[PDB]
């Protein structure tokens, strides 16, 4: 899930678009 | 862009701020 990337560590806006339509 | 340990409502807010009116999925472990 996204929290296991952006809350446990630092992530990216391109990893946020992975969950977008 | 903001990626600094955003969690819960703050991660939903970052996911909305990237995705806009397109709409997105979100999940958290329980």
């Amino acid at each position: 899930g996204i929290v296991e990337q952006c809350c446990t560590s630092i992530c990216s806006l391109y990893q946020l678009e992975n969950y977008c339509n | 862009f903001v990626n600094q340990h955003l969690c819960g409502s703050h991660l939903v807010e970052a996911l909305y701020l990237v995705c806009g009116e397109r709409g997105f999925f979100y999940t958290k472990p329980t």
